[PDB]
This record gives structure tokens, sequence and C-alpha cells, in this order.
């Protein structure tokens, strides 16, 4: 049996990304860290421990679902869309997620606000004219107060329905103050939508929406995410565990039951 | 950086249209909103209105029927555009960036812009009439004898003071110009020794470059 | 929208604690109406200095403070320099609608006070062919940057064709500034006496001819 790693994981031949200190869905939405992730690609991302995000207090429910599939695709290739919202103000951000002088945001996300004395009833819709699949990420803002609520969105409580011909997600804001995160306690939640080839996606909101700011292009899941601590290292090697190399040669392995590339079976 | 310039007429007259412009850098018209600020001569600010993010305008109650501001996303430029205008409307004209913060919630004017000044007037250029001031009432005070010389009714502005063409410097205060009737009336005074006056020609020169004129008038005891 | 209304000008020398203060004819600042507060340098330049009520803006040195006074809103320069000196507007928002105050002109003594040098000018013969008459009075070199100037016609009280000039700053950084009393031809010859009056620090300066 096999039972032992070098301790590495070889940067052949494998296109490995390390994401140092950025998760894959904090590379995803953009975390201002994570900006040198943008448009990348890999066979495997390995995940560190250092990670940890550094923008605007938010939580993916179907998290581990929605990480393995942006970490199947293995491309993380974005693709601007031409939105069109007329009436609310756009590109909002803010002090927890700095960027540049000042208020930053995920890079691929855009904060609607209102257009001074009002929010319209937003209802855009973008169709899927290509001959691939489309993953929109959006999300829907809680803020913790009312007041908050008002300043922001106008509507006392707002309402975020994203809907393609065949879906139908209508999630509404939850006002409430959780526990402070870089000085906030209001929340944004990520959600998600794919629309099939001749398909629509179609925004319709009225508070709270976290809006797309375009799509990413998915391939075929031939790819994979892993998290390990292992140290990488310039060698050639087939099979990857989190602990690291170990050779493909006898055919059964016990080291790890995670591993990438032709490898042994675990035992 | 962000940064905003107005770029607009100058001088436009009394019923016409006056349309001003605020090209604005280092930030987009979708991120924030853009207001227009009036400065008329020797008066406070008066806000004219606001063009939002979203493209919604909310104006000045007063100056509202005759107010309109627009903006063209693409371009970054946003316009003011004024019709009926009358006399009062002669000010400087600022455009200024509309901020709010998102997590303490507050509005605030950052950016102002340079400005730029809109004379509304129906004057034609008209060159100034020069006449000269002495003391006449020689009360004998003191050894500073002081000339004047009143720059009447020209139109536009500048023109240009100089006593004997510039050997006279000490003291040769020349004020602001008026506006009188329709016409920048200005004056300016240069003190001299008893004992230079009338002893020797103090001579005023007031050169008006916008209506080629130059006049010199020596100014009589 | 309302009337905000504040100090025309305020006068503090180097070190002292001054405050300028920001009223609403419709009642109390409160925080709802993000009280902004401009600086206007010469030339009309100007400048954001704080902003939704105390909130200080980047370059803004740390001696500028905004709060709320009572029902009014305030700013405090805590120790005052010449580079202070500034007309300061004071913004109140009223629901999608901005309204300025009137501006306070600050003084920040830097120099010994100088008094006027008074000067009236008779009409012209020339300008008096044309049958009109006009009146120069030239204010120059006072200090500090303020005078109040008055007409008189035989004693009594002038109220029309007087037009006076704001001051403006000399080289040497004294004053000048400048009056016209116009009248025509016939009523400067309806008179005698003709005089203009300069009140600067308290005391007033008149010229007077006939
Ligand atoms: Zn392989
Ligand atoms: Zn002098
Ligand atoms: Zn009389």
């Amino acid at each position: 049996v096999q039972s032992s790693s070098t301790g590495k994981i070889c940067n052949n031949p494998h296109r490995i990304l390390d994401g140092i200190d950025c998760t894959l869905i904090d590379a995803l939405l953009g975390d201002p860290h994570c900006d040198v992730f943008q448009d990348e690609t890999w066979d495997l991302f390995v995940e560190r421990s250092k990670a940890f995000s550094n923008c605007y207090p938010y939580d993916v429910p179907d998290y581990a679902s929605l990480r393995s599939l942006v970490a199947s695709s293995g491309t993380l290739e974005f693709i601007t869309e031409g939105f069109t919202w007329t009436g609310v103000t756009q590109n909002g951000g803010s002090n927890a997620c700095k960027r540049g002088p000042g208020s930053g945001f995920f890079s691929r996300l855009n904060w609607l606000t209102k257009s001074g004395s009002t929010y319209p009833v937003l209802d855009v819709t973008m169709p899927n004219n290509d001959n691939f699949d489309k993953l929109y990420i959006w999300g829907i803002h809680h803020p913790s107060t009312n007041q908050e609520q008002t300043s922001l969105y106008v509507q006392a409580s707002g309402r975020v329905t994203v809907s393609t011909r065949r879906s139908q997600q209508t999630i509404i804001p939850n006002i409430g103050s959780r526990p402070w995160v870089r000085g906030l306690s209001s929340r944004i939640s990520i959600y998600w939508t794919i629309v099939k080839p001749g398909d629509v996606l179609v925004i319709n909101s009225n508070g709270n929406l976290i809006a797309p700011r375009g799509y990413f292009k998915m391939r075929t899941g031939k790819s994979s995410i892993m998290r390990s601590d292992a140290p990488i290292d310039t060698c050639i090697s087939e099979c990857i565990t989190p602990d690291g190399s170990i050779p493909n040669d006898k055919p059964f392995q016990n080291v790890n039951k995670i591993t990438y590339g032709a490898c042994p079976k675990y035992v | 950086q962000v940064q905003l310039k107005e770029s607009g007429p100058g001088l436009v007259a009394p019923s016409q249209s006056l349309s001003i412009t605020c090209t604005v850098s280092g930030f987009l018209l979708i991120s924030n909103g853009v207001h227009w600020v009036r400065q008329p001569p020797g008066k406070g600010l008066e806000w004219l209105g606001v063009i939002w993010a979203g493209g919604n305008t909310n104006y000045n109650s007063a100056l509202m029927s005759r107010v309109s501001i627009s903006k063209d996303n693409s371009k970054s430029q946003v316009f003011l555009k004024m019709k009926s205008l009358q006399t009062d409307d002669t000010a400087m004209y600022y455009c200024a960036r509309d901020f709010y913060d998102y997590d303490v919630f507050y509005y605030a004017m950052d950016y102002w812009g340079q400005g730029t000044s809109v004379t509304v007037s129906s004057a034609k250029t008209t060159p100034p009439s020069v006449y000269p001031l002495a003391p006449g009432s020689a009360a004998q005070t003191n050894s500073m004898v002081t000339l004047g010389c009143l720059v009447k009714g020209y139109f536009p502005e500048p023109v240009t003071v100089t006593w004997n063409s510039g050997s006279l410097s000490s003291g040769v205060h020349t004020f602001p110009a008026v506006l009188q009737s329709d016409l920048y009336t200005l004056s300016s005074s240069v003190t001299v020794p008893s004992s230079t006056w009338p002893s020797e020609t103090v001579t005023c020169n007031v050169a008006h470059p916008a209506s080629s004129t130059k006049v010199d008038k020596k100014i009589v005891p | 929208q309302a009337v905000v209304t504040q100090e025309s000008a305020l006068t503090t020398s180097p070190g002292e604690t001054v405050t300028l203060t920001c009223r609403s004819s419709t009642g109390a600042v409160t925080t709802s109406n993000y009280a902004n507060w401009v600086q206007e340098k010469p030339d009309h330049l100007f400048t954001g200095l704080i902003g939704g009520t105390n909130n200080r803006a980047p370059g803004v040195p740390a001696r500028f403070s905004g709060s709320l006074i009572g029902d009014k809103a305030a700013l405090t320069i805590t120790g005052a320099q010449t580079e202070d000196e500034a007309i300061y507007f004071c913004a109140l928002w009223y629901s999608n609608h901005w309204v300025f105050g009137g501006g306070t002109k600050l003084t920040v003594l830097g120099q010994p006070k100088s008094s006027p040098s008074v000067t009236l000018f008779p009409p012209s013969s020339e300008e008096l062919e044309t049958n009109k008459a006009t009146l120069v009075c030239t204010i120059t070199d006072f200090y500090p940057g303020v005078v109040t100037v008055d007409w008189k016609v035989d004693g009594t009280p002038v109220t029309q064709g007087m037009e006076t000039t704001q001051p403006s700053k000399q080289s040497n950084n004294k004053y000048m500034a400048s009056s016209y009393l116009t009248l025509t031809a016939r009523a400067w010859e309806r008179h005698s006496s003709y005089s203009c009056q300069v009140t600067h620090e308290g005391h007033t300066v008149e010229k007077s001819l006939s």
C-alpha cells in the first residue's frame, strides 16, 4: 500500500492554483485582497489556512455546494454585462471593504441603493443567447435596523426575485442586528443562478438587491478544490493528496481519502 | 482624483438661454450626484438643484420654473440649462459633487468645481469716458496732495489705469469697478507731494482693450 | 425651504477659539440636517470642511470641529491662525433640498489697526457739462478690512445714488474701498454741502465739500 507523502504538492504537471490567503469564494466574489485571482484558471485549487475574508460581512447558505460547483469548473472567468439600472444609485461601497483611498466592495458585485427621493421597482431581464451556461451570482442585503433600511432603500422592507424560465427565488431581507464584524452588525447573503442557453435571467426587486455585474463562464468539471497547508515544490507528480504527492505505482493508497489525478485506491 | 470643471458662455444677453457644463473626472455619474451652486456678486451661495446618480433631479423651489439639470452619463457631463435669463443671474456658477456615506448615512458636498462666471447684460462693448479728479478745496493740510481719475461707463471689463504711464507708482490705489446703470464705472487715485502738483504734470492713462480705445487725461488743478 | 442664518462676520486673533454658529428658521438643527460647513477662500475657490455635522473632511486640520451646540449647529476653530481668514458657509439639508447660510467673514487680526485715509472728490467741470455729477469718495489703507460709508447732503442723510464697493485687499495688506454719489447737475446745484462719512472701528471719519 502507498502510505507516505513527500509532503509537498508538486507544481507539475497539473495546473495548481495556490490561493494563499484567499479562499475560492472570496476570490470569486472579489474580496479586495483576491483581486489577483481574477480570471485565473486551474486543475486543482488548494485552499490554505491563512485565508481570511476582509470585506462586507456576508454569509453564503449552500456554501459548500456553490463552492464545489465553482471548484469543478476550474475557471474563474468573469464576463461583464450591460445591466441597466435606471432609477437607483449604483457602485455602492463601504469602509469594511476599503479599496484605493476609501470605501470599497466586492469587485464582482454592484450594490444598488436609492436615487435621492426614491428606489423604483427594479425589473431587468438578461437573455442567455450564448452556447454555454451562465452562472450569475447575486445577493440580498439585510440592514440591521429599519433606519438603515430606509436610508438606503427607502422602502420599509425590500424583496429580491431572481427568475429564469424554470426557477424562481424570492428572498426577502431580514432586518436585525447580527454580531459585529469589521465594525458591522449588518450582512449580505450570497445566492446563485445558472442560466441554460435560450433562457432569461430576470431580476425584479424593490429593495436590498446586491446586483450581479455579469456572469461566470462555466466549462466542464474536470478541476477540483482541496484544503491543505502542504508546501508546493517544483517537481513532477501525478497523484496529489492533502498531505502531498504520493506515487501512483502501487494499486492502493491509504494516505488520505482525498487526492487529485490518477491515484491509487484509498484503503 | 476627483475633479469638476465648468465651461460656459461668460456673457449672455437677458432673454436667451444659459447653458453651463460640469465635466466630471475620477468618479462616475452613476455612482454619485452632481449639485449646482451659484454665487451672485457680493452675495451668499444659492443652491440651484441637483441631478442624482439615478438621473432624477431635485431643484431649488424658487428657480425651478426656469432651471433644468441633465447629464450624459457616457460623456461625464452634467448640464445646467436656464431660460428666461435676467440680469440678477449674473453670478459664479459652481457644480459640486454629491457624496453620501453608506456607513454613517449622511449627505455632503465634497468636490466643488472651479466655477465659471456668467454676466447677463444687453450692453455692447463701449469704451469708458474718463473725467480727471482734482482736490478743489485746498485746505493746505499736509504735503500729500491726492489726485483722482473717474473711468465712467465702459463695458466690458477690464480697463487699465496708470499714472504718468508708470512713472507714478507709489500709492496708485485703483479700486474695483461697480455697476451703475449697466456699465462698469471705476476710479483710481495717486498721491503726490504739494511740491509736485501743479508744478509737474500728473497724467492719467486708461487703456480699455475690448474697445481698443486708450485715453490719457491730464489732471489740472 | 427654511432660512439658514449665521454671523455676518467675526473677528478673532491668532490663538483664540472661535465658534461659528448655524441657525434654522424652521427650528433646531438636528442630525437630520447634515450640517455642511464649506470654506470659501480668496477669489471663490470653495473647499469642503465638515460634513454630516461633525465628520472632518481629510485635508481639514484637526483644529476644526463640527457639533450641535444647543439648537443650532456649530464649527469651532481651536487656535485660529492667519490662514483661517475666510468666508465660512454653513449648509442645511431639508428633504432633498439644500439651504446655505449667509456665510461668515472671519477676520484673524495679524497686523495693527490702521485708520482709513478718506478723500471726497467734487464733480469735474467736464462731467458737469454733460449734465451729470458724481461724487467720488476714496477710502483707503484701512485695517482691519471693514468700514461703513454714509453720505450726507446739507447735513441731511442721503439714501439714493450712493454705491459702495466692497473692501479690497491691498499689496500692503491694509484695505481700500470706494463709494459714489450720483446726482444730476441740477440736483448737484440744489445743495451746498456734501459729505462722505466713513465709519471704521467705532469712530467715523468724514470729509465734506461745497
Ligand atoms: Zn493528472
Ligand atoms: Zn497708500
Ligand atoms: Zn439742501
